């Protein structure tokens, strides 16, 4: 986990679209991954090819997200020529939102996850931009 | 009145959250009660802290 | 070593015996023979069916009672401490308190098996 | 060397991938019984006599009981053994093959597990070189439980009696 | 008598209304002193009075 | 002429098994009112012994 | 850190992840619960001997007795269960729900 | 049971608790909790049923997995340094297994379900016992240990914590499983400010205390265990409906009500540390828990539903047994918000 | 835990000796007037919970919770201001024993220091 945000991150901003895209694909496999196997065990399937269907179905979900994501998002840093931009990850967050609709067959889902990935993703470019921070260390 | 007050204006906020938070809550409480299933998920979330939390 | 080659050696004869036993007759096998036993007639039921169990809070008391008297068997070397008083103090509460539960379950009727 | 301890760690830990494979209560008991006989001899070799002869003496008593609550309540037409079923047997491999590849990795190179570091070497490199005289440290530091820890036996026999209460309120029934 | 049955608190608990108002004019009391006292020691400490 | 006040159908949509019922949360049902279930028709199944004539 | 201390630990794991996946049976995972603690008997009284912590000898007698304690409170559960539906299958135990 | 059996093996639960306050040695802490959890069963089967027999199995099985991963937690940690006192402990992996042991005896999530399964098996007492008390020990436990814990599992497992009993509580209709998912979420609330201000987990321990003895003394008073059934009770007795719709807004975290004084001084002592994210999602989804306390409110107090025929008898008769401090817990849940700088007294 | 384990203090001691020094509460604070009318407000919920006519019945009782918890809220005032009187103490002490820490700066007048000015229209 760390890891992968490690590299992620270790990758510049506006360079490298091909590796950012490998990187956040990967971050989107193993969340997909992580959420496939609480499903597993919390919604037990009829059978183990119902098992591995399900499981391939969330994982391909989640990784197409973060390829989609990264690509978008790397792609247009780069044509803009402005990176630290809060609206490349905006434009990468609604390209991932209209891949999970696509995925799930819904024009609604796929609308409100544009908007709310969209606000998700800008909000992350912001706080890596502004230096907040989620879990702070303690102080004072 | 009609396509923007009691429609869309409706169906962006207060509809929209609603909808989300209900069916959350569906997905959380649907459960059979099965001690198999929740202590399968116990032994996936010790294997996670110990993996990916140092 | 010497206790491992023990155990070995006594292993070692019990297997061959068993196998002496089993290879050196005649032997003549067939369905009639290998059916199970119950006095001549065949059985109605499986073997393998749960068979209650009438005494089953006496093996519970007995696994309380087995780790007290776990407790109790390193007495011999407390007895030669200098804090004698101390010792024996904490001996006898053990006793009493191991004859305390064998009371309480005599008279609240946990020794008689159910019916 | 001899590697005795090592041994005797490695059939612990089969007889815990037996009884936990869970074939049936039958065989989980027997696995459970190897596994606290062969405990004893790693304390054994390890220095504590009392302590090993008393664990696998509690853990026979244990299972004891444990037989008789199988026949009775826990017991079905064919019992399941490691071979009788596709789970039993997957999870027995597994564990057996996880035990394999561990030890494999160990004795080859200093193996650092995720979780700790674990060096391939002696545990008669482990000991120390020191030596007591004309008693058993082990058997002191236990008969210690009486004249120091006053507040362990105080704690423990309540705890005790409790237990039988307890037992038998639950079994109450009605 | 209204009631075919007598109430549980038809008279009053005189024991228990004696011990309810020997117990608040004693935490009163009590507390009147501790704060005199407590006012004395602190004048008394810083030099005061 | 006066304040509307809940009737049985506002009562019977709050007294299911769970709020927002689905499939499987409509075939499930609410609990006893004292919280005691039915005992089940279990089985005893003594043994039985063939005792002779060997 | 020896080997035997890494096949202990193993030990606990492999009995550990026995209790966390029920098959069938009560009796199977209180076995599973059983284990456990004979591995942290085992593993405390290696540390406490190779250390010479003298005092602390006494402190795995005591987690056998608490070990004792649980395998009581479980089998009564378990034959309180087993009076009302018949087996001891974890199955039956879903009349309560999340 | 007895009553006398009862009483001493009430007196051994809170023996158990205080042995883990008190003590200063891991192997006590242990054994406080292995007494604690072994004279509680029964507590949990006084009335038997499968709905008893089956929620004191699941509690038995948790708890006793949670404290075989304490002992392990335990005995690494007194590999690598030897010490058996309770301070911060020295192996990172010890520590994982010391949280994540603690947080399945409190049931923070991921390890909840219990809580709403045993409480809704158990009766309005167990219930009770079972929240406040075996709440108390555990966050004892984790505020002595406070400054090795990792922060990201802690705050992680609080958020869900608030997350899970906030959607729980919505779909939820019975009165024991409301209060179970309302008990997750503060319970997510006191763990996320943990390690930041174990003052500040004290003082919400102590007001979470306070309103969840409120409100399960009026259910008790009441006999209500779903909501329908506290829909007569404003035909019987309209005062305790009064009551359990304030304590309820209070518990919602409502100024000026007692329940907002916790949320209040998490919220600022996180943004101390530079924590803003955290208290915003924080105070955003408590929205959930007020919801659900809100439509619970809406049918026993601020609105009158139908009643029944045999009420006029209930209302012939009156009610005997006198719950113990059920007044001073009315109004400590509802009326100390003006006494807030008490923390310091509690610090 | 920032005050726990501060040295010389002693366990379980609500009020240690060194609190002596403090002025004590009066008797008349507002901060005891709302612990007196919490105590009024618990007898009152008493006797309506209990169906006693809520103001008449029951003076004996409604008096001992007005005495109990103006009592005890009178401790308790005194612990807090303890508390906080100590909290000073400390601050202060650190900031005289750490200068490097706490420097003073030298104070410049609005007349040298300059602001950007944005004008509104
Ligand atoms: C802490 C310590 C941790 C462990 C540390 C190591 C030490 C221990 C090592 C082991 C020693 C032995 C102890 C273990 C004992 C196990 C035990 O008792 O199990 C009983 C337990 C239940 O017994 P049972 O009730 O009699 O069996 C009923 C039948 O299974 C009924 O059959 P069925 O018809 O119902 O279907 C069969 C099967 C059907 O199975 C399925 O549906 C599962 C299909 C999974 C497919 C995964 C594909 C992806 C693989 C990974 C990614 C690859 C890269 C590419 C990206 C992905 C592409 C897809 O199962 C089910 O339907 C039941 C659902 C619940 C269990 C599912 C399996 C585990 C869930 C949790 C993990 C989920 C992972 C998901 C993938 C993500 C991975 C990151 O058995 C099992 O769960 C399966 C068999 C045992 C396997 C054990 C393997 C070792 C585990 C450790
Ligand atoms: C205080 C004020 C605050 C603000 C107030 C206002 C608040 C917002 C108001 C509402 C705006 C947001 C609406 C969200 C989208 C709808 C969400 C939803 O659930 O839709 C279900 C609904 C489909 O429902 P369904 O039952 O799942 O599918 C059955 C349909 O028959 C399946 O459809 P079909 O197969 O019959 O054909 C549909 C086809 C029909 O084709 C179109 O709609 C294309 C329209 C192209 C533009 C035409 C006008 C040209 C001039 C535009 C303005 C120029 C100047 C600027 O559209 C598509 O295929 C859409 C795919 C993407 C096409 C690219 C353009 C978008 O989705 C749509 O119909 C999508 C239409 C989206 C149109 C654009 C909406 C605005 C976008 C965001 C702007 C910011
Ligand atoms: C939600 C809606 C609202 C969203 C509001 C906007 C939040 C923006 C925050 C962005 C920010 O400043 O991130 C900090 C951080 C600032 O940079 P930094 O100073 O290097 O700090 C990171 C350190 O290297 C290393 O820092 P650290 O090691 O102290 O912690 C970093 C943290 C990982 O950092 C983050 O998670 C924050 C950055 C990515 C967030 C992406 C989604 C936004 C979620 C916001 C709300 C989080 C609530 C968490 C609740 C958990 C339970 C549900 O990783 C861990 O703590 C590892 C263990 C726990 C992982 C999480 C496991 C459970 C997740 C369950 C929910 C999914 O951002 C990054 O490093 C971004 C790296 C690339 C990320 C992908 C693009
Ligand atoms: C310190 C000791 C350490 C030992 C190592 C660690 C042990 C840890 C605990 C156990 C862990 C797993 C052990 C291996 C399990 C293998 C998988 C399995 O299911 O095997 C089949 C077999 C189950 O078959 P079954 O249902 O009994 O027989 C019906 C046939 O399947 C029906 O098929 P069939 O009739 O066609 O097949 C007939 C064939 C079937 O033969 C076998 O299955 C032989 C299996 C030998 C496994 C030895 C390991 O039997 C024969 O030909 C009769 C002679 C062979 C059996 C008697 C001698 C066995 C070796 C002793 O497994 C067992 O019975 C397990 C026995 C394990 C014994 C271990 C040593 C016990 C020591 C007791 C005292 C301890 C004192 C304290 C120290
Ligand atoms: C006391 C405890 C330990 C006991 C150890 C052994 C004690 C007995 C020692 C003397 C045994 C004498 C041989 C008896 C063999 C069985 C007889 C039998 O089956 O006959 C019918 C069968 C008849 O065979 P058949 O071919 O005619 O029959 C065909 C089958 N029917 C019947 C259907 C037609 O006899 C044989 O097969 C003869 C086999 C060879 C016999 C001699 C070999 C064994 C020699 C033993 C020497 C001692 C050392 C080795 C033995 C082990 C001890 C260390
Ligand atoms: C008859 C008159 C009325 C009596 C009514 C009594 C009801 C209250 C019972 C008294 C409770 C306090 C007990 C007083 C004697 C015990 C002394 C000891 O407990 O006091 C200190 C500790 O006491 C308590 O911690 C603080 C007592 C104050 C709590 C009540 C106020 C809570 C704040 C709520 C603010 C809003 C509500 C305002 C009140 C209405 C000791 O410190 P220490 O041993 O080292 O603590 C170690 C653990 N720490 C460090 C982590 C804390
Ligand atoms: C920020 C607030 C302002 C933006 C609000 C976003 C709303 C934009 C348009 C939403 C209108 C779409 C709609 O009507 O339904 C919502 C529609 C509901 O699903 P359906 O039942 O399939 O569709 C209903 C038929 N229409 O969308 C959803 O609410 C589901 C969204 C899926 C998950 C959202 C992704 C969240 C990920 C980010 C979390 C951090
Ligand atoms: C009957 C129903 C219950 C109400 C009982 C009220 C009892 C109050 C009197 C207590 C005994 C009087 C006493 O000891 O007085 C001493 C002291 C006076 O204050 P002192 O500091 O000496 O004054 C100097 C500056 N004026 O007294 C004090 O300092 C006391 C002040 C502390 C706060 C007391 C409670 C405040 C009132 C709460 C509401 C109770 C009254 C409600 C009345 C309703 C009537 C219908």
């Amino acid at each position: 986990a760390k890891t992968l945000l490690h590299k992620y991150s270790d990758i510049p901003e506006g360079t490298e679209c091909h590796r950012k895209a490998y990187a956040s694909t990967s971050i989107g496999g193993a969340t997909g991954l992580i959420v496939s196997a609480y499903s597993i065990a919390l919604k037990p399937p009829a059978s183990f090819l119902e098992g591995v269907a399900r499981t391939g179905r969330y994982t391909f979900t989640s990784a197409a997200i973060g390829a989609i994501f990264g690509l978008t998002s790397c792609i247009s840093a780069q044509v803009r020529e402005k990176p630290d931009d809060p609206l490349n990850y905006f434009i990468g967050g609604c390209a991932g939102g209209l891949t999970l609709g696509a995925r799930t067959r819904s024009y609604g889902i796929g609308a409100a996850a544009c908007a709310y990935m969209g606000l998700t993703a800008a909000l992350v470019k912001m706080g890596q931009l502004e230096g907040w921070q989620v879990f702070a260390e303690p102080k004072v | 009145s009609s396509l923007l007050d009691l429609i869309w204006l409706e169906t962006i906020l207060p509809k929209t959250t609603s909808f989300i938070q209900m069916k959350m809550s569906i997905m959380v409480s649907n459960q059979k009660g099965l001690i198999k299933l929740y202590f399968l998920s116990f032994l996936i979330t010790i294997m996670i802290s110990m993996t990916l939390f140092n | 070593m010497n206790i491992m080659l023990t155990l070995l050696t006594n292993v070692t004869l019990a297997s061959l015996l068993v196998l002496i036993a089993f290879w050196l007759p005649q032997l003549n096998a067939y369905s009639e023979k290998t059916s199970p036993y119950e006095c001549g007639f065949d059985p109605m039921g499986s073997a393998r069916l749960p068979f209650s169990m009438k005494f089953f809070l006496v093996a519970i008391t007995f696994l309380l009672f087995d780790l007290e008297i776990a407790l109790l068997l390193p007495l011999p070397w407390a007895s030669q401490t200098n804090n004698l008083k101390t010792m024996l103090t904490m001996a006898l509460f053990l006793l009493i308190l191991l004859a305390a539960s064998l009371a309480y379950e005599w008279t609240q009727k946990g020794l008689e098996w159910a019916e | 060397t001899m590697y005795i301890a090592f041994i005797l760690s490695t059939i612990f830990v089969i007889g815990f991938v037996g009884f936990s494979s869970k074939p049936s209560p039958i065989y989980g008991g027997l696995g459970l019984i190897v596994s606290g006989g062969v405990g004893c001899g790693i304390v054994l070799n390890f220095g504590g006599s009392f302590l090993g002869l008393m664990v696998f003496l509690i853990y026979l008593g244990g299972m004891l009981v444990v037989f008789g609550y199988t026949t009775a309540m826990a017991t079905e037409m064919y019992p399941e053994v490691w071979v009788s079923n596709k789970t039993v047997f997957g999870a027995f491999v597994s564990g057996l093959m996880m035990e394999f590849c561990m030890v494999y990795y160990a004795l080859k190179e200093e193996e650092v597990e995720i979780i700790f570091k674990f060096n391939g070497l002696g545990d008669w490199v482990i000991y120390d070189t020191g030596d007591s005289g004309f008693f058993s440290e082990e058997a002191m530091g236990i008969a210690a439980l009486y004249s120091y820890g006053t507040w362990l036996v105080i704690v423990t026999g309540w705890s005790l009696l409790i237990g039988v209460v307890v037992i038998m309120e639950i079994t109450r029934g009605n | 008598k209204f009631y075919i049955r007598e109430p549980p608190h038809g008279s009053p608990d005189w024991l228990k209304v004696g011990l309810t108002l020997g117990t608040s004019v004693f935490l009163w009391i009590y507390l009147i002193k501790q704060h005199k006292e407590d006012v004395l020691e602190y004048k008394r400490r810083n030099g005061l009075e | 002429a006066r304040q509307w006040q809940p009737d049985v159908e506002w009562a019977e949509q709050f007294g299911g098994a769970v709020m927002y019922p689905t499939k499987e949360t409509a075939h499930w049902k609410p609990p006893p009112w004292n919280d005691v279930d039915p005992p089940k028709d279990t089985l005893v199944s003594n043994l039985t012994l063939n005792f002779g004539p060997q | 850190m020896p080997l035997v201390y890494m096949n202990i630990i193993m030990a606990f794991a492999i009995a550990l992840a026995g209790l966390l996946m029920y098959r069938s049976h009560l009796m199977s995972s209180l076995l599973c619960l059983e284990g456990m603690m004979l591995s942290l008997f085992i593993m405390s009284t290696l540390i406490i001997l190779n250390t010479h912590f003298t005092l602390a000898n006494m402190m795995p007698i005591i987690l056998l007795v608490f070990a004792a304690c649980e395998a009581a409170l479980g089998l009564s559960l378990l034959v309180m269960v087993s009076n009302t539906y018949g087996t001891d299958y974890v199955q039956n135990l879903n009349l309560l729900q999340c | 049971m007895n009553p006398i059996i009862y009483t001493t093996l009430i007196m051994t639960v809170m023996s158990g608790t205080m042995l883990v306050m008190i003590s200063s040695h891991w192997l006590l802490i242990w054994i406080g909790f292995e007494m604690n959890l072994l004279a509680m069963i029964p507590v949990l089967m006084k009335n038997f049923n499968p709905r008893a027999t089956e929620a004191a199995t699941k509690y038995f099985l948790t708890q006793a997995t949670a404290s075989m991963m304490l002992m392990m937690a335990i005995i690494i940690n007194l590999l690598y340094s030897g010490q058996w006192t309770i301070t911060k402990m020295f192996n990172p992996v010890a520590m994982t297994m010391m949280t994540m042991a603690l947080a399945m005896k409190l049931g923070l999530s991921p390890f909840h379900f219990w809580v709403p399964e045993v409480t809704q098996g158990i009766s309005l007492q167990a219930g009770l016992l079972l929240l406040t008390w075996q709440k108390l020990a555990p966050l004892s436990v984790l505020c002595q240990i406070s400054q090795s814990i990792n922060p990201n599992l802690m705050l992680t497992m609080a958020m869900l914590s608030i997350l899970i009993g906030g959607w729980g509580g919505l779909n939820q209709t019975q009165l024991r499983k409301i209060m179970a998912y309302s008990s997750i979420a503060h319970m997510g609330w006191m763990t996320a400010v943990l390690p930041y201000n174990t003052t500040m987990t004290i003082l919400n321990l102590l007001i979470y205390i306070t309103m969840t003895l409120a409100m399960f003394m009026l259910l008790i008073h009441s006999s209500a265990t779903t909501t329908l059934s506290l829909s007569h009770t404003w035909n019987k007795m309209p005062v305790i409906t009064s009551l359990m719709m304030v304590t309820l807004l209070s518990m919602g975290g409502l100024p000026p009500l007692s329940g907002f004084m916790p949320k209040w001084m998490i919220i600022q002592e996180m943004t101390k540390n530079e924590s803003i994210i955290m208290p915003t999602l924080m105070a955003m989804t408590a929205l959930l828990n007020l919801y659900f306390y809100m439509r619970l409110a809406y049918s026993s107090s601020l609105t009158m539903f139908p009643s029944t025929n045999n009420m006029k008898m209930k209302w012939q008769f009156e009610h005997t047994k006198q719950m113990k401090l059920l007044p001073t817990m009315i109004v400590l849940s509802t009326l100390v918000l003006p006494m807030t700088p008490a923390l310091s007294s509690l610090n | 835990t920032m005050m726990s384990g501060r040295p010389g203090r002693v366990p379980l001691q609500f009020l240690p000796n060194e609190a002596r020094s403090l002025p004590p509460p009066k008797l008349t604070d507002p901060r005891l007037v709302y612990m007196g009318f919490l105590g009024y407000c618990s007898g009152l919920i008493d006797n309506a919970i209990r169906r006693r006519p809520v103001v008449s019945a029951g003076l004996h009782r409604q008096l001992l919770y007005v005495t109990s918890f103006v009592f005890f809220g009178y401790y308790l005032l005194k612990r807090q201001d303890y508390m906080y009187a100590l909290r000073d103490h400390d601050m202060f002490a650190y900031v005289k024993s750490h200068p490097e820490d706490f420097p003073e700066k030298d104070k410049k007048t609005y007349g040298e220091i300059l602001e950007e000015f944005h004008p509104v229209r």
